RNA sequence: GCCCGCCGCGGUGCUGACGCGCAGAUCGCUCGUCGGAGCCGGGCAUGGGGGCGAAAGACUCAUCGAACCGCCUGGUAGCUGG
RNA sequence: GCCCCGGAGGACUGAGGGGGAGACGGGUUCCGCGGCGCCUGCAUCUGGCCGCGGGUGACUCGGGCCUAAGCGGCGGGUGAAGACCGGGAAGGGGCGUGCCCGCCCGUCGAACGGGGAGCCGGCGGAGACUCCGGCAGGCGCGGGCGGAGACGCGCCCCCCGGCGACGCGCACGGGGACCGCGGCGGGCGGCGCCCCGGCCCGCGAACGCCCCGCAGCCCCCGGACGCCUUGCGCGGAGAGGGGGGCCCGGGGGCGGACCGCGCGUCCCCGGCCGCCCCUGAAAAGCCGGGGGGCCCGCGCGCCGUACCGACCGCACAGGACUCCGGGGUCAGCAGCCUCUAGCGCGGGAGCGAACGCGGCUCAGGGAAGUCGGCAAGCCGGCUCCGUAACCUCGGGAAAAGGAGUGGCUCUGACGGGGUCAGAACUGGAACGGACGCGGGGAUCCCGACUGUUUACUAGAAACACAGCGU
């Protein structure tokens, strides 16, 4: 909605924020082989109720 | 920088706590100069970005240099 | 079986009466210290009418009596009122449509309306369209005076038990035919959630003692007792007689 | 914005109440800024002649025409 | 051509202080401008007719002098019902008393 | 009927015709008894005469 | 020239409702669309304004009244009554 | 609470299409109604043997001659399978 | 050269849009650059997909405030408790001490109701009533007279009032916007013949001052067989006539800064009239009355603001509120064609079997077919003629049946405008030439009628209904 209360505003704010890889050196730092990170989500198949 | 050069305004992010009172004085101590306008508004990401005009006699130029951001 | 309409209608909900942009309820003047050595005079206001009810109603001011400005009164108005007519309340006050009165200064022969059954308590009786009450007679010595309600009844009230001069205005409602469906959804639309109407033998033996069977039909008898319980009191509650003939008198 | 008569036009630069003169040549415009209205006046070039000398010399004046 | 504009306010819930007018601009645009309720002026206390002098403004807005008439009940009787109001005055104190 | 009505009220006023010829005429058209200008222009000379 | 023949006002229902009710609404519906007289301008402009309330248009008073005419036969039985009794009263 | 008819609201017949669907009820043509007991949006109220019902045992989030969720519960079976 | 991009051609959506924008829901899908591993049911160099950077600025728009239907709270009351129910309670303010006044909740509940105040031009890859320039408006803070009259030209408390503030309707009237025709100024196109006959562009806001404003209500003279609407309506409780006052979301002129004339359409407003056993919110806030006591500066905080039918149906011919609405034909927001704007829809090619699904035509006969005229066909616009039984006298009724209808050249009627009426001539013996658009009649049964229902096999004779009765 574009009408939207500022307490809203902040959770969404937070899923974009940490909806992220893996960085390739924390790959090579802590010697990785799962490189994909499963908490991340899609737009068109999320159901965020928030 | 075109935000600089002309409209003579610096950009800025700060804490989301602060309100356009405290903005305005906190620049004018900190940077020695005449602030006249500020704007603000919260980014997508949770952040407060201000839009902080000088007064129409200091050249943000000499303010940004000084300052690093050229 | 579940529980059944009448069952259904004492716990309020769709079933409260609708009284949004109502004027409020309407009384009889309060009985105070210059109305009972004398008179009170008012001035009619306006002529309204209510949502829901079919007499209209009169606003009156009269003065303030224990301090300064003004105070407004919504009487049900006689047949005759009219804007900027003078009324009088109290002891003293003469004989005329739209003034009040102790029933016991009131001769007998007269039509009154809006009467206390008790003294004080601001008017109950004759309160609906075209109706009034009598008074029969006064007996002096247990101060008790004698009327006549709309149904015909009789019974004593007090002496000191006030009333309004006149019959209500609107009589004649009800001799109009409804025409339509549509002139019953708007009467029942200012007053309650009650139209239209069902009948028992048209619903099934959970829904109503009337329901069910191969033909639409009661069964028993629809007479039913005095003490019978909620839930089993449908048809005629504790009937004298029933059926249709003439010889009454 | 308002129009104005002329004799108006010099107490109010006779009180120092324009901060700008702006003449425009077509009949002349004659401009003053004011703090609340811009004020405006359409003479002949054979009036104004006698109006700018008569100008505050504490009311900065400016010219226009193309 | 093509005259067809979007809506101005918040919402497009055409309520009754939602009502526009267009026009045209010095630049060959249609636009719209917002068309103000005109509320009522005061009425007679004793007759509910308009009363004189008031222009259809609310009060805020008109100097102190533009919200005035010059007579006893100047804003509130519509100068019949004060003649009326002075007769009543005059002469039942002429029928109280001295007969 | 506007028409009408705009011509018996010119003549009225210049005194052609007087204030009971006028009403006379005037509840005339109203009964829809002329069904043109000409036609009412007539009436007015036979009525005169 | 007469455009119906019984149906009067009722002729705005058509075939609809019976004989009877139509019979009765004739009779109703003419006296509360009726012009009555004013107990005081004495002028022929009286208008019901809804069921009970009734205004001259030369006067503006209002008055109360009944349902779908302006004097019902009881109220005035009751008001010839009413005046005999308290003239009456006086000695 | 008149008649023909557009949007809208509904859902008659073809017992047409589809019936491993476009679809856990849809599509085509035809059809009822269209100033009224008319249609639509938001807010609010009524809770399970209870509600709500112009009454079909209808509807109450694909669930109704008694909703859904967890537990009592690995409920009991002279009956079917191994 | 890919279904992407460009140029040229051919078409479609068809102003209730496959157009331009909001509300809700979604949540970064928005933008620029790169890219094809996954997805884009065919392909891809495309992309709402993947990587990397960015992006939503308000005194004036909305939210915050007010109250609606409601929902909480309330000395207490009740119940084993959880909890549920509630006015009968020593219920707070102004100041300045000290006096005075006072009956008793809610800074809960509307991003459509109420509400102090914003317009034009410009700039960017993505924001604008928010930025920049210009011109304003609102709320704050600091440096007793004139008139005959209608009417004209600082505050505080108590009381009385006002504004806020309100239904529906056929019509009639006024303004704005739109739309057309003609002139004149500038630019285009095609051109075998004709062409001053085709196309595009000719723009002016909020706000301030002056003038002008029909209806409607009011004042003065004076004393009546009239004034006036499409309709009405009004007058000795003072008409007409003469001269005035007030209101009027509007128009003009000067500021801000090309010229005329018309039929309609939409939107708002006006005065009337009709309708109801229906009579069509509240409050904050702001103002008036009666009585008593007494120019120049500065500022305006907090939150929303990108984009989308990218939403729900496991992803999808379903479902999903509102706003703006050109031209031709026409009774028209119908059908059919179109200017502006926009351009997807799990992919292509070949062949022209059966059989299906959606369509078309058929000699002669005309329901013999079938449980049954199921399905299909006939009728249909407009004008004139002509219309029965029966009836609750309103209907039946478009009953049934007939005739005319193009093109061209003209004539008459109404006070510049379309309509209505008539005539000559002419064409396969044609004309509502597409489109749109009743088949009709004689009867019997049931229910009086409009209305309601088994969402997803039943729309009815079932339910409801006015009326009648207990
Ligand atoms: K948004
Ligand atoms: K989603
Ligand atoms: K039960
Ligand atoms: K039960
Ligand atoms: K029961
Ligand atoms: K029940
Ligand atoms: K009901
Ligand atoms: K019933
Ligand atoms: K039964
Ligand atoms: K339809
Ligand atoms: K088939
Ligand atoms: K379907
Ligand atoms: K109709
Ligand atoms: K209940
Ligand atoms: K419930
Ligand atoms: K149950
Ligand atoms: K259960
Ligand atoms: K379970
Ligand atoms: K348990
Ligand atoms: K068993
Ligand atoms: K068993
Ligand atoms: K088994
Ligand atoms: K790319
Ligand atoms: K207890
Ligand atoms: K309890
Ligand atoms: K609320
Ligand atoms: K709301
Ligand atoms: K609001
Ligand atoms: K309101
Ligand atoms: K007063
Ligand atoms: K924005
Ligand atoms: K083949
Ligand atoms: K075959
Ligand atoms: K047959
Ligand atoms: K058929
Ligand atoms: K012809
Ligand atoms: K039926
Ligand atoms: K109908
Ligand atoms: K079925
Ligand atoms: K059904
Ligand atoms: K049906
Ligand atoms: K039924
Ligand atoms: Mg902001
Ligand atoms: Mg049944
Ligand atoms: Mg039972
Ligand atoms: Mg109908
Ligand atoms: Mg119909
Ligand atoms: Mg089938
Ligand atoms: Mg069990
Ligand atoms: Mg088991
Ligand atoms: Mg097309
Ligand atoms: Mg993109
Ligand atoms: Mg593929
Ligand atoms: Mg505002
Ligand atoms: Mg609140
Ligand atoms: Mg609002
Ligand atoms: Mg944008
Ligand atoms: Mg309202
Ligand atoms: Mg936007
Ligand atoms: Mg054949
Ligand atoms: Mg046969
Ligand atoms: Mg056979
Ligand atoms: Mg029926
Ligand atoms: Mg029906
Ligand atoms: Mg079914
Ligand atoms: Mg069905």
């Amino acid at each position: 909605t574009a009408n939207k209360t500022l307490s809203r505003k902040l959770r969404l704010a937070k899923k974009t924020k940490t909806n992220k890889n893996i960085p390739r050196w924390v790959i090579a730092k802590d010697h990785l082989k799962k490189t994909w990170n499963y908490k991340r989500h899609h737009w068109r198949r999320s159901h965020l109720k928030l | 920088t075109t935000q600089i050069e002309k409209n003579n305004t610096i950009v800025f992010i700060v804490d989301r706590r602060a309100s356009k009172p405290e903005i305005r004085k906190a620049f004018e101590t900190v940077f020695e100069t005449k602030v006249a306008r500020v704007n603000t508004l919260i980014t997508p990401l949770g952040l407060k970005k201000a839009f902080i005009r000088l007064a129409p006699d200091v050249q943000a130029m000499d303010v940004a240099s000084k300052m690093g951001l050229a | 079986g579940r529980r059944i309409r009448v069952q259904r209608k004492g716990a309020g909900s769709v079933f409260r009466a609708h009284v949004a942009r109502r004027l409020g309820a309407a009384k009889l003047r309060a009985n105070d210290f210059a109305e009972r050595t004398g008179s009170v005079r008012g001035v009619v206001k306006a002529i309204l009418h209510d949502r829901g009810r079919g007499a209209p109603l009169a606003r009156v001011q009269f003065p303030n009596m224990r301090g300064e400005g003004r105070v407004n009164e919504l009487f049900i108005a006689p047949e005759g009122m009219y804007t900027g007519q003078e009324v009088f309340s109290g002891n003293k006050a003469t004989l005329h449509i739209g003034n009040i009165l102790p029933v016991g200064n009131i001769p007998e022969g007269t039509y009154v309306c809006n009467v206390e059954e008790k003294p004080m308590d601001r008017g109950c009786l004759a309160r609906a369209s075209g109706t009034y009450c009598l008074v029969v007679a006064h007996n002096m010595e247990t101060n008790k005076t004698r009327i006549r309600l709309p149904s015909g009844q009789k019974k004593l009230i007090s002496s000191k038990a006030r009333a309004m001069i006149g019959l209500v205005a609107g009589g004649g409602r009800t001799d109009k035919p409804l025409l339509k469906a549509g002139n019953a959804y708007h009467k029942y639309k200012a007053k309650r959630n009650c139209w239209p109407v069902v009948r028992g033998v048209a619903m099934n033996p959970v829904d109503h003692p009337h329901g069910g069977g191969n033909h639409q039909h009661i069964g028993v008898s629809s007479c039913v007792p005095r003490n019978a319980v909620p839930g089993q009191k449908v048809g005629l509650i504790a009937a004298r007689r029933t059926g249709c003939s003439g010889g009454k008198r | 914005p308002n129009t104005i008569t002329e004799e108006n036009l010099m107490k109010m630069i006779a009180d120092g109440r324009g901060k700008k003169l702006v003449v425009k040549s077509c009949k002349v415009k004659l401009k003053l800024r004011t703090a609340k209205y811009l004020y405006t006046l359409t003479v002949p070039n054979a009036d104004d002649a006698k109006s700018i000398v008569k100008g505050c010399k504490d009311k900065v004046e400016v010219q226009y025409v193309n | 051509a093509d005259c067809r504009v979007t809506c101005r306010f918040h919402s497009t819930y055409r309520t009754r202080s939602k009502i526009v007018r267009y026009k045209r601009t010095p630049g060959n645009r249609l636009t719209s401008l917002r068309v103000k309720k005109l509320p009522n002026a005061p009425h007679c206390a004793e007759t509910g007719k308009q009363i004189h002098g008031i222009p259809r403004v609310i009060p805020q807005h008109l100097t102190r002098q533009q919200r005035k008439v010059s007579r006893p009940y100047g804003g509130k009787l519509c100068g019949s019902a004060l003649r009326a109001h002075i007769l009543e005055s005059f002469l039942n104190e002429e029928n109280q008393a001295l007969r | 009927q506007r028409v009408l009505r705009r011509l018996l009220s010119r003549y009225r006023d210049d005194e052609k015709i007087d204030r009971h010829l006028y009403e006379t005429l005037y509840a005339k058209a109203k009964g829809n008894m002329f069904k043109n200008k000409r036609v009412l222009l007539e009436h007015i000379v036979g009525m005169q005469k | 020239a007469k455009r119906t023949k019984k149906v009067g006002l009722t002729g705005k229902y058509g075939t609809r409702y019976g004989r009877a009710a139509r019979k009765q609404l004739l009779k109703i519906e003419t006296s509360q669309k009726a012009k009555y007289t004013c107990p005081f301008c004495a002028k022929d402009k009286v208008r019901r304004t809804a069921c009970g309330i009734w205004t001259c248009r030369s006067c503006s008073k209002t008055m109360a009244g009944g349902a779908y005419s302006l004097h019902t036969e009881p109220a005035n039985a009751a008001r010839a009554t009413i005046r005999r009794l308290r003239l009456a009263r006086e000695d």
